[PDB]
């Protein structure tokens, strides 16, 4: 039934509230932890959210009338308190399917988390998780080949995967660089990788570091008798640069690529991805800049949203952070995402940070990386925390150790392999992690040397995202 | 509820859409852009390259953004470079619309640190000009 | 024996904190606003951001000794407290020109802020400010065209361009989108736009509302005798995708098109500037998703860092946000974000939230355009904020009038032009700009109209990005 | 020929003077796009010299700025104008903006005096690929004539353009930027009337000449030989203009001499008499310097030339007359005057280097 | 009134002889060795050059007044006599970065020696040295490896390279390059070389040549396991 155009501006809760409002499973589902200015009701904040992120402006306009708004609004249909907080309320939202362009996650985004977050009439807003339905999922890509298909084309089984970032960061020459690459592969590594901010600079052109590091490759990979791979960035300034360095990959014969997929952006990522596909590269994905987005409880994008996002975009691999090194990643809150990234079906669980099941309809999993400020002390809790299905990356716990690369690389495969051996003999990492590999450094001299480097390097501070 | 006539109702950028200026209030225009050391000139066209069209784009491959002719109009004279006085930029407006009675005339002026037209607006139209609307017959 | 390598972790202070150095005319430099952890001295905290944003990691690495750490690492050179904070520090960091890739502001963004937003060693981190040298500016294509050559394009002197996004947001045909777009800009507004999530979609695919777009522009401009023009979104989920939309929105021949350049990223950015200056198009740039990272005091990247990125990347337009309207933004620090968007030379002025002064040597400066629930009452206001280089877009306040869309853009033209006029007269639109509206609105019936509907709406809450 | 030899210890100087390219090898070469007689036919210009004018100052003026100085000039009288040839891609003018601009310019003033006209767009770029996208964009704005600078381009890229435009009918104004570093000296160098030649075999419609009375040098009689051997098919040995050998073009088109700089109003006559109709006249500073701005600086020297030529057909003397012929014209044509009385005492009259 | 547009010759002395400028980070500066015509001061020849590869022509132009003349003008800045010379000088000019196009020589070149060297005013012109900001040279791509990454692509260290130009210059087939290619490679040499005017020509196309030379590189690289060149 048709009603008359009237102009002028009225709650926002009158259209977009809707508490008895039954979810499609067609249906994106998202929750909002949002926080009121003084004298908004949660109601009227929930609703707002929904209106802006979907249908709905400031005021009544007449050409609502000339579509369906029932069919189209952003529904708020939910409303939970948060046990501890005073000012602060989960609003669940309900957008229909036909709201989204197939295959873009960049259009995601932009309607979801577009303009919200500016609103004056919030304090502070932070998207915790979304339901991506079977009915959009099928319409991505996704990962250019997935965790099952990374093994089998690198005939790599039964143990985590084993990696390192060459430091310093920046300024090393593509021939050092290659030198650097072959001495830590030809150790035990399965993969070394560009820095994420190692793109082409005056201290080092990209097409130089490619060529040396292909040499650095097959030599390690001749002396081993395994396969070996180096994640040779790809981000660049423009999609045309991007797609030039991939072709050169490709050219080489080389087994796997990164990207920057937040600083190269959705769209620069998902081109990659399709390129990866058609090509056979593997895509490792680096998350720089998530923490700018992820860290803080109050505001942002929770990093379980930036791994779907990514997970539908397309990548082979993705940084998941290590709970136990430099950088900051609660243990349960990691647990959680590495199942969404991992896994086909994953059930809501609140105690991990899981907001909604997830369905992801055959789509690969990603395989998560874990990285940064590790050594072997702390392989036990990587491989309890993890288990095989990851990637475990260590810089400077492979070019810091006492006798160079190959010594740092060989220590840590041990490391993993020790632990590796000791869990399937029925061996509890949990417990029994120090003395595994104690045991493990009175056998092998270069773990030995690692060992007494690093023995009291711990990082333990209070965790922000709680 | 009014309606906004489609027909005759053509207009001619800045304030085109207020009431037509009355010689105090283009005195007061031509003393703003004193005020602020802007350069004034006159610029003028005949009725049939007044308004923007697309008659060369035949020439064109598949390269017509932004292209449009009779966005240039011509040049009265120079730019009055080095004018401080209001009343000598008054007589050009007067010496332009009497040499080009029939002629559109408009008064624009430049800044040359930006090198940008930096304001403009319309002083004569031709009286036999019938593709306008009187103020009050913009809506009906 | 010389210096030589030492295994083992020491402080980041001893290579990374140089409170001595003297910045170089070619350095980039970054103001950091920092939290740092119970027991982290500021020092260390500041040297930590240095290190692990450039060459060093979290132990000693031998590869260091094959290159000049002196010659590449980022510095910490001051760290200043922050006046009403206990824990809080401004933390200044300069870096080496040779650490970045030549025209690539995804490569600049992934040093600076890739990882140290994670440390577990700080609480909060806020990218406050970035001075980028001429040297590095000049590496960039930059804006397609810039202030000037918009307006010589268009034909438009001597006002602020008027706009209107169509709503609603979504659920529109493309029949229908172009039915609203021409009564829009043939009322009297110079552009009508996609709203930012409107890109392709079940409701109306993206070639169909390009077509439809392209009779409306065609029969105003016929109509008005004005160029018209409407920003296309050629937002998409790949670079190919992207690329296609700009190539029809080329093929028929119109003035502009648009890019939400954080969600579909700055390579994309990038790649879409390069084409626009190559192809003669308007780039209007949307800034969804900002308010994600920008709009917490205490953490993530300041929209004036957005501002200066996106002029590099290039875009002719961008969102300011209005100060006055639904969205935040206070009136200081829009001012000065303001400056840094248009002008070629700013001068540091903390009053306004600048902390370095910024040479942009010449590069076109990017059309401000304050969006976002703002109506008639607002005109004085926003004259007076912005002045002439500046694009008013009403969304709601269009499209909400009770006319409907050409007198409701005839209303925004009318007060658009009175306030212009009253100040060219040499009224003070501060204090007088009600009277100015108030006679306008006895002498314009469709004035009256859009007057009387929004007498009494104001957004006016406490501000969060103090 | 000039690759190692300048530089052996063995010899204090060396200059290269004349070089005679025979039939077999002439024939190789694409040679100019067009040339005088075509150029001619396709823009329906006959009977007398064409006019043209550099836009000024050199660098500076925006896209905008640029159009509207084009647009004045031409619709005053003159054929062409053209881009400084250091107008290439800068800060504060990009090159596509200014094609678009100028082509809406030349567009204006072709419909308001109903005659051909055009404006060199300059080419000149830093790479092979962006030199070719500018000509690109010229062809597909339909406008008539391009320009580069093919000694500092180089002549592979020239070459190249060259051919280009051969295969999509744009005309090719030749600059010869940097040909002073080479060829001013009297013992050491490569004669002008070599790159002339060089120019001729590499594809070009007009090339400059000099003007011999303006403020950079060329003497007289050294003009007059390779200007004729820029035009004609056969060139006989005359070593009182610097033929040192017989010079046959084998059919190959004649390259129009464009005369420009520091010339004005009073050199008309003088002009006219040294080169006669197939030239091009360009007055850069002798248009946009006129007191009463770019149109009438326009007309006044186009009233100049058509009153010199008329002047000639009639039997008068030029290098006479030449004087008697101005200021009949200034006391007829008002915009000439005010030329005549603005440079009437400017000469540029200084002793000759490359004599 | 202010200043306006005044038709007519002036000096360039006036406006481009700018002996109290204080030189810029960013501009490009230019020191030519100046010999004027008698009864030519040098701030006029200086300035002269200074206007005529930049902004400035021979007469005055109303143009100038819609711009800027300050921010783009070219600056004779400072004049040294030459010791030993009666009449030459060093100019030195300064251009604004502006002037220029982005990694483009030819857009550099064509500015600062594009027509000076003519000029009647003057009887000689030489340019000594330019002095490129680094805001300049950032804009170029500029070499495609450079020595090191020569001689890491190379593997060769620690002394000169030795090369060799093929002779004669002219008149050798394909194969008899090939030939003398192979034999100076295999004795020690790390590269031969085509001589400059050896491009393609009736006694030998280019392409044969490549392919000879190809086939004698890789014999001379086996034989002596040193990476070779041509
Ligand atoms: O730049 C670095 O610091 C690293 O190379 C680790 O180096 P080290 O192995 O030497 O510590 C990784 O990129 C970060 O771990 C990324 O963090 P995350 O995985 O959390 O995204
Ligand atoms: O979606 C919207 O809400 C708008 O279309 C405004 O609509 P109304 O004109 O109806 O308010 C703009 O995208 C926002 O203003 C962007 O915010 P910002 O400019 O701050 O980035
Ligand atoms: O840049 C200049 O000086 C000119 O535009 C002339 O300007 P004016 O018309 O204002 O003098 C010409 O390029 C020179 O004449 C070239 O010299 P030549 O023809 O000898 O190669
Ligand atoms: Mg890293
Ligand atoms: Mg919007
Ligand atoms: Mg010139
Ligand atoms: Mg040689």
């Amino acid at each position: 039934a048709g009603a008359g155009f009237k102009a002028g501006v009225k709650d926002y809760r009158l259209t977009y509230y809707t508490p008895d409002y039954v979810v499609r499973d067609t249906d994106i589902l998202a929750a909002f932890r949002m926080t009121p200015q003084p004298g908004v009701p949660p109601e009227e904040c929930g609703a707002a959210v929904a209106a802006e992120s979907s249908t709905g402006t400031w005021t009544t306009v007449w050409t609502d009338g000339l579509t369906s708004l029932d069919r189209y609004k952003g529904r708020c249909y939910d409303i939970e308190p948060v046990p501890g907080e005073d000012n602060q309320y989960i609003a669940y939202v309900a957008y229909p399917i036909d709201l989204f362009e197939e295959g873009s996650v960049t259009n995601m985004f932009t309607s979801i988390v577009g303009n919200v977050f500016g609103f004056k009439a919030l304090r502070a807003l932070r998207l915790e998780d979304l339901r991506i339905p079977p009915a959009y999922v099928k319409t991505f890509v996704g990962p250019p080949h997935g965790i099952q298909v990374e093994r089998d084309k690198l005939n790599k089984y039964g143990r985590g995967l084993l990696g390192c970032t060459i430091k310093p960061k920046l300024g090393l020459s593509a021939k050092n660089y290659g030198r650097a690459v072959y001495e830590c592969l030809r150790g035990g590594l399965d993969f070394t990788k560009d820095d994420e901010n190692v793109n082409s600079q005056p201290f080092m052109r990209w097409r130089d570091r490619f060529l040396f590091v292909a040499e650095a490759i097959y030599k390690a990979q001749a002396e081993t008798g395994e396969v070996k791979g180096h994640y040779l960035n790809a981000t660049a300034g423009t999609c045309e640069e991007m797609m030039k360095r991939a072709v050169c990959a490709k050219e080489l014969g080389v087994p796997i690529i990164m990207h920057d997929y937040l600083t190269g952006g959705f769209t620069a990522n998902t081109s990659l991805a399709i390129y990866c596909r058609d090509n056979g590269l593997l895509l490792h994905i680096h998350r720089a800049m998530h923490a700018v987005i992820d860290r803080q409880r109050n505001h942002g994008i929770h990093f379980r949203v930036l791994a779907k996002a990514l997970r539908m975009s397309g990548g082979d691999h993705l940084h998941s952070g290590t709970a136990v090194g430099k950088l900051e990643g609660e243990r349960e809150v990691t647990l959680g995402f590495v199942d969404l990234m991992r896994d086909d079906y994953v059930e809501k669980d609140r105690s991990r940070g899981i907001y909604f099941t997830q369905d992801w309809c055959s789509m690969p999993g990603v395989m998560p990386v874990a990285s940064g400020g590790i050594h072997v002390w702390h392989m036990p809790a990587l491989v309890e925390i993890f288990g095989d299905d990851a990637c475990l990356q260590f810089g400077g716990g492979t070019l810091g150790h006492p006798w160079g690369n190959a010594p740092g690389a060989a220590a840590n495969r041990v490391a993993l392999e020790a632990c590796t051996q000791a869990r399937n003999e029925g061996r509890d990492l949990a417990r029994e992690g120090g003395d595994v590999i104690r045991s493990a450094c009175k056998w092998s001299p270069e773990l030995a040397a690692a060992c007494e480097v690093w023995k009291e390097i711990k990082f333990e501070f209070d965790t922000i995202d709680k | 509820m009014m309606v906004w006539t489609p027909v005759n109702n053509k207009m001619f950028e800045t304030f085109s859409y207020l009431p037509p200026l009355t010689d105090e209030q283009i005195a007061a225009q031509v003393d703003y852009i004193v005020a602020n050391g802007w350069i004034p000139c006159l610029e003028f066209a005949e009725a049939d390259k007044a308004y923007v069209s697309n008659e060369s784009a035949i020439r064109f491959g598949s390269v017509s953004c932004l292209y449009y002719d009779n966005r240039y109009w011509t040049m009265w004279k120079l730019p009055m470079f080095g004018c401080r006085d209001p009343m000598q930029v008054l007589r050009e407006i007067v010496a332009c619309t009497k040499a080009f009675p029939d002629a559109y005339v408009r008064l624009v002026a430049f800044d040359n640190q930006k090198q940008v037209q930096i304001m403009g607006f319309l002083v004569q139209r031709p009286k036999t000009a019938r593709d306008f609307q009187p103020a009050n017959k913009r809506s009906v």
